[PDB]
């Protein structure tokens, strides 16, 4: 019986590359060829942020691009402001261990998660001006790995569990689940107009899902190990993927398969952040060998580096504005990187 | 203008609170002790703590130091991804039994991967080998577990530097010592990073363990400082 | 005679090797000044403890120098001053040197708290006890056999009112280190790894303990003009000298310049700036 | 995508032989280290042996010594389990399992209920 | 057994994602090449900003 549903499964898998491979027409590396290059990027960190005394996972621009929000292993939620250099709150952590963390677009809540399995919800505006916990988000099994503030009632996290949930601050409770993940649900990414998202898991696989309804719709496995980043381009029809082969990927939703590879014989170490410029032509890329690269997003050459972090690089953010990327390490330090002429 | 100025000067004191909040805190940050501990299935970590929903937490302080015990209790079976995590803790205690399928060698696999791991190779082990009265009557009883589950303890023989049991049966010691080595030799084949194992017997159930867990990590810092001060 | 110029030789070759290692000490303490100033990833009480200790280098070297310059009112002053500074700089040497020995055992052996709020007891300690050591000395020099600056101590009521806290610092140093050499021996007898381990400690015993063997430069600072009959003679007399300047030196070196992680950032950044550059 | 896919197995009866081969169809083979899983019909998973990145370093998971024997070939992307002198505690399935991340020595999760870059069954009898 | 029911839900998965229909590749990165050089020119990273302007200056 079982043996009938795997042949059915894999003749599927054969229809669905063959159709992949139909619709394969040109490549955009060799529409890309007579296109300027662009050229070095020099860029040089304007600030550094020093505040955090443990290795930080998370950071998180504001909508007005201009405060920060940043998360460490010592239980601290430190935002900065980064045109003065000045903290503006420390949210002292129930749990030590957050892995997480995101900055609502009104700037009022901040979400934070990690080990414990909960999301902890934080609203900045408070009448006596100190912080505390709006709410606590339970019913994920595993370790909470990413957090996205769909809007400022509605968040949606990514857990270690092989389960996504969209939930809803106002009752607490899970409005839609959505399975169908084998791993570690590692990264997640909204799209720009928040209608769907791409959650990128360990299974080295991809998926495409729909709030409003709740069910996938494209998978993507063109990668060959765990997911580590992920990022919508800035149109909102394609996104790229960093990984443990250090190769990024750019991905097409309308062309629902792969466009051009990132990979770089020199570099062997994983890839831990992704981000887009704002225009979408370059590709920041964090990675393991403690050195930021950037790429030129349809050339596939390295415009770049971002080296000066001392330890791994394992977040990165650039601001909505789209001045100035902002890269926090192990060694608990932010820099925000800038370019002049 | 001078409501600029106001605001600036009202960002500088909340810094300057925030900055004195920090350093309060680091120096209770820099004098506690974290440690993980990490057994591998059901091996005495229950009766462990005793005698010391996604993480657990015991604050136990010995001789005016203070300690953290982390328990992952509520975590799916897939460890690669929020180990990385506790890459920063001073120690990571494993409890393995020395008794579905052979959990010594599963044991083992988990050991060398923790030991190899390229963000815990700068972290030290320590090994407590609990169920040892379980492994006593197991040996004495004839039960075929060990000279079948592990080809080599047949040409092995208790090495002449230790031998501290009163009264112990031989053979038991042997396998003690056989698991031991088997461990040690884990431990000592990659010197890649800067980190040691301290593999004790946990035999007895009384208040020897922490005992034990201090003093190995009191070696911890000492060699942690002598190594930055290059002494080491 | 042939002897005699043979002298005059070796007499005029020592004295400009120990100019050349006064010179070279003064070179690599400002390296390590500029190093642990600049490089910013090095803050810490350790580095701090470190950079206090070379700029008592910086005062030693500097003021010995000047009052060999100027050695022949105002020459007068000139002499007295700088022979005040020379004898408050080998005080502060010795008490940094001993600042930075508790500051390691208090790391390696108390238990629990590990403050690092100390610091100030530490420079208290380190910058004030050789004042406190010396003011006397130069108020009872002044009211009482006050000679033109400086000559050597003619009463060992004189002698000993500025050495005896000299050997008492390195005393608590020898005790202290003798102790840390304990702990890193339980340390490498726990292993037992080889015998290149085994001579290892006994290896940064004498390369951390050559400043306390500087003793003897304290002791026979005060050169002659004339040497008298003999070949130790000048074989000492070439000996604390060269013993001197090398001890500055390798205090500079390796002290601060073996450290890993110091060499790892100074590789980075240059690493990183010759990328920068090209 | 990865697609491993196994071969060999069936009914053999006690000290026969028997040949086991991986097939690996999605990564580059040479970079990871892949090692075999079995799952006896009662028991859980049991890791069984392994293989370095060039097949420098190889290890047996005990009572399986000597008689089995593991080899890859990175020309054709395909490993294999020469496997001798059966016994009935043999009966099992086996899995042929890769390290999740390349040109590291060290692999976590491969004896687990829900691992993702294992393939699927090899059913193995003996009696 | 479990088997059947996780074989059923994939099956059913892919087929739900098979039924929709594809685009040219060629016209997603011709797409993406006009988005890009539309907006190339409100860049802040791709044409560095003169100082003046510049937040982080």
């Amino acid at each position: 019986e079982l043996d009938q549903l795997r042949q059915e499964a894999e003749q599927l898998k054969n229809q669905i590359r063959d159709a992949r491979k139909a619709c394969a027409d040109a490549t955009l590396s060799q529409i890309t060829n007579n296109i300027d290059p662009v050229g070095r990027i020099q860029m040089r960190t304007r600030r550094t942020l020093r505040g955090h005394l443990a290795k930080i996972y998370a950071m998180h621009w504001g909508t007005d691009s201009r405060l920060l929000v940043s998360a460490s292993q010592d239980g601290k939620l430190i935002i900065w402001d980064s045109y003065t250099t000045n903290k503006v709150h420390a949210i002292p952590l129930r749990s030590s261990w957050v892995m997480t963390c995101a900055y609502a677009p009104s700037g009022n809540y901040v979400a934070c998660g990690g080990l414990d399995n909960i999301c902890s919800i934080y609203n900045l505006k408070t009448r006596e001006g100190n912080v505390r916990v709006s709410r606590e988000l339970a019913g994920h099994t595993g370790y909470l790995s990413c957090c996205r503030f769909l809007d400022d009632n509605q968040i949606v996290t990514s857990s270690g569990d092989t389960t996504c949930a969209l939930w809803d601050i106002e009752t607490g409770q899970q409005t839609t689940t959505f399975t169908g993940h084998t791993g570690d649900v590692m990264s997640l990414s909204l799209a720009p107009d928040t209608r769907l998202f791409v959650s990128g898991a360990c299974d080295a696989s991809a998926k495409l899902w729909d709030v409003r309804e709740g069910m996938c719709r494209q998978t993507f496995t063109g990668h060959e190990s765990d997911i580590n980043a992920i990022c919508f381009f800035p149109n909102g029809n394609a996104f790229a993927t960093g990984s443990d082969d250090a190769t990024c990927r750019l991905f097409d939703l309308r062309a629902d398969q792969e466009l051009m590879t990132y990979s770089h014989d020199n570099i062997i170490c994983g890839i831990t952040s992704v981000s887009f410029s704002k225009s979408g032509r370059l590709l920041l890329a964090g990675y393991d060998d403690f050195n930021c690269n950037v790429w030129d997003a349809l050339k596939a050459d390295r415009a770049g580096v971002l080296a000066g972090h001392d330890n791994r690089v394992s977040c990165l953010g650039v601001t909505d504005d789209g001045m100035a990327v902002a890269t926090g390490s192990w060694d608990s330090f932010l820099k925000i990187w800038n370019g002049s002429s | 203008t001078e409501d600029q100025r106001n605001e600036e000067k009202a960002q500088r004191e909340a810094n300057k609170k925030i900055e004195k909040q920090l350093q309060k805190d680091k120096q209770v940050y820099r004098a506690t002790h974290r440690l993980l501990l990490l057994g591998a299935g059901e091996s005495g970590k229950n009766t462990i703590v005793k005698q010391m929903s996604g993480i657990f937490e015991t604050k136990f302080q010995v001789d005016k130091v203070n300690f953290h015990m982390f328990d992952v209790g509520a975590q799916r079976d897939e460890r690669r991804k929020w180990i990385q995590c506790f890459n920063d803790v001073t120690a990571i205690i494993f409890v393995v039994a020395s008794s579905q399928t052979n959990r010594l060698q599963a044991a083992l696999k988990l050991f060398d991967s923790i030991w190899n791991n390229k963000w815990l190779r700068d972290t030290s082990v320590i090994l407590f080998l609990n169920k040892q009265d379980l492994l006593a009557e197991k040996v004495l009883a004839g039960k075929s577990k060990i000279e079948d589950y592990f080809p080599e303890f047949a040409r092995y023989t208790t090495p002449e530097d230790a031998t501290p049991e009163p009264g112990e049966d031989p053979r038991v010691t042997r396998a003690k010592y056989f698991i031991r080595d088997e461990f040690l030799r884990i431990s000592t084949a990659s010197g890649d990073g800067r980190h040691y194992c301290y593999p004790h017997f946990t035999c007895a159930v009384d208040t020897e363990n922490i005992r034990r867990v201090f003093n190995d990590c009191r070696d911890i810092i000492q060699r942690m400082h002598l190594r930055q001060y290059e002494l080491l | 005679n042939e002897a005699f110029l043979d002298q005059r030789l070796i007499l005029e070759r020592l004295q400009v090797m120990y100019t050349v290692g006064y010179s070279l000490s003064l070179a690599t303490l400002l390296l390590a000044l500029l190093i642990l100033s600049l490089f910013r990833r090095l803050h810490c009480t350790r580095n701090y403890i470190h950079i206090n200790l070379f700029t008592s280098f910086m005062l030693r070297a500097a003021a010995i120098l000047s009052r060999d310059r100027l050695l022949p009112n105002q020459a007068l002053a000139a002499c007295r001053t700088a022979q005040i500074v020379t004898q408050y700089c080998v005080g502060a040497n010795y008490t940094w040197l001993l600042v930075e020995g508790v500051y390691l055992h208090s790391l390696l052996v108390l238990v629990g708290g590990s403050e690092e709020g100390h610091f100030r007891y530490y420079l208290l300690l380190g910058w004030g006890a050789p004042a406190l050591f010396v003011i006397p000395w130069v108020i009872v020099r002044y009211l009482y056999e006050n000679t033109q600056c400086w000559e050597r101590n003619e009463v060992k009521a004189i002698w000993w009112i500025i050495r005896t806290p000299i050997l008492m610092t390195i005393l608590i140093n020898f005790l202290i280190f003798i102790r840390i050499l304990g702990i890193l021996l339980s340390k490498l007898r726990t292993r037992q790894m080889r015998c290149r381990d085994y001579r290892l400690r006994l290896a940064r015993s004498t390369l951390f303990l050559v400043p306390l063997l500087g003793v003897h430069e304290v002791v026979f600072a005060p050169v002659t003009e004339e040497q008298a009959r003999g070949a130790l003679r000048f074989a000492k007399l070439g000996f604390e000298i060269f013993l001197s300047s090398f001890q500055g030196f390798l205090v500079s070196v390796l002290y601060c310049f073996i450290n890993k992680e110091v060499q790892s950032e100074i590789r980075r950044g240059w690493h990183h700036c010759r990328l920068r550059r090209s | 995508q990865v697609q491993l896919q196994e071969s060999g197995g069936g009914l053999v009866q006690p000290g026969g032989s028997l040949r086991l081969s991986c097939a690996a169809s999605g990564f580059t083979f040479s970079n990871y280290k892949m090692n075999w899983v079995r799952q006896a019909p009662g028991k859980g998973l049991e890791w069984v042996s392994d293989i370095s990145q060039s097949g420098a370093s190889i290890s047996y998971t005990g009572s399986v010594k000597g008689r089995f024997t593991i080899s890859r070939d990175n020309a054709k992307n395909t490993l294999y389990l020469q496997m001798n002198s059966l016994k009935p505690e043999d009966t099992a399935v086996y899995y042929c399992a890769r390290c999740p991340a390349p040109f590291t020595r060290d692999c976590f999760d491969v004896t687990s209920t829900t691992y993702a870059y294992r393939g699927q069954g090899t059913q193995v009898t003996v009696s | 057994t479990a088997s059947i029911a996780q074989a059923r839900k994939l099956v059913e998965q892919l087929k739900m994602e098979a039924n929709i229909d594809r685009i040219k590749v060629s016209k997603a990165a011709a797409d993406l090449m006009a988005y890009c050089e539309a907006h190339a020119k409100e860049d802040p990273l791709l044409t560095p900003v003169p100082a003046s302007e510049n937040p982080f200056r």
